[PDB]
């Protein structure tokens, strides 16, 4: 899986901040907008309960 | 030479019934399609 260029650019910009707290807040925003986990194995079908 | 008689019979009765009933039904059919997001300037994303 290739990461989308926008996410990689966001990570680079977050790590480009001057101070550690700015980096941390930028990373928090980025992962709030992009997610913290990615599903790498998924089962397809239909379930009724 | 004389006889006398008296009788007194008294009765009382009372009955009281109270009935209360309550019923409530709640049905909810929720059929989503998804979520739509708009980007706030504070997000910093180019699509805003």
């Amino acid at each position: 899986i290739k990461l989308s260029p926008q996410f990689t650019s966001g990570v680079q910009a977050a790590l480009a901040k001057a101070t550690g707290t700015e980096k941390r807040e930028a990373l928090q925003n980025l992962f709030q907008e992009y997610g913290h986990v990615f599903r790498t194995k998924v089962h397809i079908g239909g379930v009724l309960s | 030479f004389i006889t006398a008689n008296s009788e007194y019979s008294e009765s009382s009765s009372f009955k009281n019934t109270e009935t209360e009933k309550s019923m409530y039904t709640s049905s909810r059919y929720l059929f989503p399609q998804g979520r739509i997001d708009f980007t706030t300037p504070d997000s910093g994303f180019d699509d805003v």
